[PDB]
């Protein structure tokens, strides 16, 4: 019965197994049969076998495959599937590959095993579904992924089915989209994944001439080094980034060209296909900085290629063009500060407020602390309803607006390099510590109100909190104290009451510097350079094709001649480097 | 280029040929003798316009406990040939009834052509006379076509499994309503 | 062996737990042994491998809560008075048994106890101020006061909390004599009140840091500092 | 502080395993039951043969050094 | 602020302003003011804005700096 088939099968003794293919053919039975297959996932004899090894070797394997080549059912025998949700997909070759059986593979492989099945499972998908292991769902990239490199050399050199490298899974990834999910930061996986990578780039040239691997994108449209850049994956995208290869036929493949030396001093080219602005490809550097979410963010901008890519176009915007933005905010602050106040010149500014207003709020709109000029926008609306009405409480809202204003124009400060770390830590003080302290202390403030009142024994209370702020102050007096009850309690409590709020926010100064700035003070190097970087970007996304295609940076090279015989011509950015080490 | 696998699943009511109709697209050639129950496990290479498609073809039974395995072979469809008899007039009748609303349950939002089958029974006298008796006629043409329409169906054409007659259009229509990724979401959440 | 407990009712990982021996602890809780015969004495399995992921189970036998005999959890944290207490949490099985807890409860179930709280506050604010439906909630505030003393009892710094339990009850007694000191009680436990929301403040990540600063500043610096300050106030006041 | 700022994270830690403690502690045997955490698994056959049965809490790691 | 009240009529707000930010000078512009009730809230908000932001800066100077 099927749990002695399977008890034979863990054990390996082909000897029990005697009698089998007679005991079948008698009954016309199948092994793919349901009654042999395990009801919960549809597991059939061979996974059995083949999870189960000696030392990595098991006897059964040959008999099992003789007799189902002799029943006739061996398609079906070593393509059937596993149903279950959580194993969805598995095939013996998936297995094989796991255990890292090479001959139980080649063998699979010659017995005509589906050698581009699909693996769906939920317990195939990546961390955040809820899977545990990751690797593409098909057996080349299951090889590639657990660093057997035989494995996929057969695979693609097989006689009887080759593997085609550049086939995609459902989310569309291909092998080397797997490559860069399963990497990780640490050295010896970077290492062993840059070398696979490697190798499985040039097989695949070798193998494709016309077709380039990396060019093919999957479903959600990324490129192997653009995932590499969103995902945080630091080593390989370095790797990608930085790769050289020394190979003639391959050498269109790698980025960074060298183009002469003098001596101590070389000068050697880089790739910006895929990694400039106004290119209507996504950029690498654009979602480096857009959409990262990554936590080593900062490192990424430290490559050679990256980090003097902003500098150079810092001398173009940067440098020169951060005045010009500045001071239209300027000139919109003047223009509001009219407000207040030759009556047609006078009455053709008033229009020239309300339309700078909304030309803030028309920009804010295509742009989506951007909340806040949000909110500056909004109010500017209600006051030419109002005004057309002839409503007196226009002016409150032009108040809020304006002040919004002049607190906007340390934004500006934040882009200059001089102000950029104060003006940032300003506001994490107001996000972090700052707006907690403020909404504890309003609640605490409002019940010590209510506790004074008691003692004194909404007008009464009105009376009471506005007195009391002037207490604050101390300009007014204590008019309060004179109409209580029980001063004598309150007495006491009115300055412990005092005590206790400038306390609480006298710790929050101890509490910012060291628990909110503490970590701020070691990295507003590296925030101070993506706030910068997020800015620069911001300026180039606002100029048209035209105007951004005036500036592209880097020298246009032809690299060198290509197959067809037109050199190829990438958009190169030279990078100047001496070393006196090696010659 | 490369091989795009699309999954294609059949579902109809038993003896209708839909384990012959897939057999004679495998192989092409008629099993006079012996037909198993259900084709499984089996990926054709076809191309209609540039583009070459690897199609993994599964098939539905339920005339003992695979009833309560056919559910699991509907995730991940791609594709759907609903199948009837063209010489049984009591399968179209049932498809509205019991098979669409299975199919929607548990994959909604895929292509469906409905098909008919072996039409060279509708004029074979032997049926004729069987369905005569009981004042009934061959599924007709008309009725097909008003049936593809009302329940959506992406297409309607018919087959002979015995004479290999409009299988590789059937097929070719079949993978190429698979290959339309649909139309984005409807009413789809913020 | 393990199982055999002394006269005070300790196994040798609950005493290892609690006078802070590390090193022995973390071997008890993590301890393989490859010898079938006495596979069961062992605590920490490995249930199955895909390649690079592994999943190895543990044993919480003694080791989690609702149970009947004293978790090692709960006496590492309650009575440990040890120095290397924050250590013994990073060991495998105790660090992510927390998070795991901290799904079912800790994020999705704070919100309640701090609500509860704030509900209370309002109650008790309406004291100050439909008779009948008013004067309902003026019993519900003594009532509110008098379920935070029966569960600051059932409890035993709660000791200012019971602070504010013990200024609840005088109230009353007054209330009923019509005595016009009752203000003087309400008016300290309000503001108590109004202060113990910093507690629950510290329960949540954002303002566990601060709330707990404010709390030390004030026990050990601040208070001795007015300790001071009052007397050399005092005595400047004589001269 | 200079002591706190050093331990406060380890601190944070501890006062927020005893708030999640007494959250538990209020609960009746049956709320706590509920939610016990692990899974029940038989580790093997015992002596007896009926197999051991521990409430077991499985713990992920993956590890690319060995195999 | 001077909108609120609706150049000398500034030059009175800014110097008795300065007596506020002292605390020595009595509140006389509130007095003549049209629109109080938006300014008050104003008022005590410029006052901490001046002051927080200054606040800041000495825990900018120590380490920043
Ligand atoms: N004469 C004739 N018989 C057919 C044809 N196609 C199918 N059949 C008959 O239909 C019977 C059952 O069809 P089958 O493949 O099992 O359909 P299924 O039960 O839905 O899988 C077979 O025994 C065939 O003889 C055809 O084109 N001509
Ligand atoms: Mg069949």
């Amino acid at each position: 019965n099927r749990p002695i088939l399977f008890d034979i099968v863990s054990r390996g003794s082909t000897a029990d197994l005697d009698g089998l293919l007679p005991f079948l053919l008698t009954h016309k039975k199948r092994l793919t049969d349901e009654e042999f297959r395990e009801p919960s996932t549809g597991k059939t004899c061979l996974p059995k076998a083949l999870l189960n090894l000696s030392n990595g070797r098991n006897d059964t394997i040959p008999v099992l495959l003789d007799i189902a080549e002799r029943t006739g059912n061996m398609r079906e025998f070593i393509n059937s599937p596993f149903r279950d949700i959580y194993y969805r997909g598995q095939t013996a070759l998936h297995i094989a590959i796991e255990r890292r059986c090479k001959h139980y593979v080649e063998l699979l492989v010659a017995q005509g095993a589906d050698v581009h099945a699909q693996a769906r499972g939920r317990f195939f998908q990546p961390k955040d579904e809820g899977g545990y292991f990751y690797f593409g769902e098909l057996p080349l990239s299951l090889a590639a992924c657990t660093n057997q490199p035989h494995i996929v050399n057969y695979l693609t050199e097989n006689p009887h089915k080759k593997a085609d490298m550049r086939r995609q899974d459902s989310r569309g990834n291909t092998v080397l989209h797997a490559l860069v999910a399963i990497a990780d930061n640490t050295r010896e996986n970077t290492k062993f994944v840059t070398k696979m990578y490697d190798l499985l780039l040039l097989k695949c040239a070798r193998l494709f001439p016309d077709s380039n691997l990396e060019a093919v994108l999957n479903n959600d449209g990324l490129s192997p080094l653009m995932m590499a850049a969103k995902t945080g994956k630091i080593g390989i995208f370095q790797h990608i980034i930085r790769r050289e290869v020394t190979d003639e036929d391959t050498r269109h493949l790698s980025r960074k060209f060298k183009d002469w030396a003098y001596g101590p001093v070389y000068s050697s080219l880089y790739d910006l296909s895929s990694l400039d602005t106004c290119g209507e490809e996504a950029s690498v550097l654009e979602i480096l900085v857009y959409n990262s979410k990554i936590e080593n963010r900062h490192e990424m901008l430290a490559v050679e290629p990256i980090n003097e890519l902003l500098r150079d176009k810092w001398r173009k915007f940067g440098a020169v063009s951060f005045y010009i933005n500045v001071v239209s905010y300027l000139c919109a602050m003047v223009i509001f500060t009219l407000t207040a106040y030759v009556d047609y010149l006078r009455l053709a500014g008033e229009v020239i407020t309300l339309f700078t207003g909304v030309l803030f709020f028309f920009t804010n709109i295509k742009d989506l602390f951007q909340l806040l000029y949000f909110i500056y926008s909004v109010l500017v609306i209600v006051s030419a309803a109002l005004y057309l009405a002839g409503i007196e409480a226009y002016l409150a809202v032009m108040v809020f607006a304006l002040v919004l204003g002049w607190m906007n124009a340390l934004y500006f400060t934040r882009g200059l390099k001089l102000t950029g770390t104060y003006s940032i830590m300003i506001q994490k003080i107001l996000f972090k510590d700052l707006f907690r302290f403020l909404l504890v202390y309003l609640l605490f403030m409002i019940g010590y109100a209510s506790a004074l009142v008691s003692l004194l024994n909404s007008e009464t209370f009105s009376t009471f909190l506005l007195d009391l702020f002037k207490l604050t102050i101390g300009m007014g007096d204590l008019e309060m104290l004179s109409s209580t009850k029980y001063p004598v309690v309150f007495i006491i409590l009115l300055v412990t009451y005092i005590i206790l709020t400038f306390v609480l926010l006298l710790n929050m100064l101890i509490a910012l510097m060291g628990e909110t700035v503490g970590q701020v003070s070691k990295e507003s190097k590296h925030i101070w350079k993506l706030q910068w970087a997020t800015t620069i970007l911001d300026i180039e996304r606002s100029f048209p094709v035209f105007l951004r295609k005036a500036f592209r940076s880097g020298e246009m090279v032809t690299v060198g001649k290509s197959s067809d015989g037109t050199p190829d011509r990438r958009w190169c950015f030279r990078v100047d480097e001496v070393n006196w080490s090696h010659w | 280029m490369a091989a795009i696998r699309k999954k294609l699943v059949i579902v109809g009511d038993g003896a209708c040929g839909k384990t012959c109709l897939l057999i004679v697209f495998s192989k092409d050639q008629f099993p006079e003798v012996y037909v198993p129950t259900v084709f499984e496990n089996y990926v054709a290479d076809i191309e209609v316009d540039g583009k070459q498609v690897e199609l993994a073809l599964w098939d539905t039974a339920g005339q003992e406990d695979y009833d309560r395995l056919r559910p699991l072979s509907y995730p991940d469809t791609d594709v759907i040939l609903m199948c009837f008899s063209i010489d049984s007039p009591d399968s179209l009748e049932n498809i509205p009834e019991k098979w669409t609303p299975e199919v929607k349950h548990f994959c909604p939002n895929v292509p469906i052509i409905l098909v008919g089958n072996k039409k060279d029974l509708r004029n074979d006298e032997h049926t004729r006379r069987e369905l005569a008796k009981m004042k009934q006629e061959p599924v007709k043409p008309e009725e097909g076509r008003d049936m593809a329409n009302r329940i959506g169906a992406f297409g309607y054409m018919e087959c002979s499994a015995k004479t290999k007659d409009g299988v590789r259009e059937v097929f070719e229509m079949a993978t190429r309503a698979a290959l339309q990724a649909r139309r984005g979401k409807k009413k789809s959440g913020c």
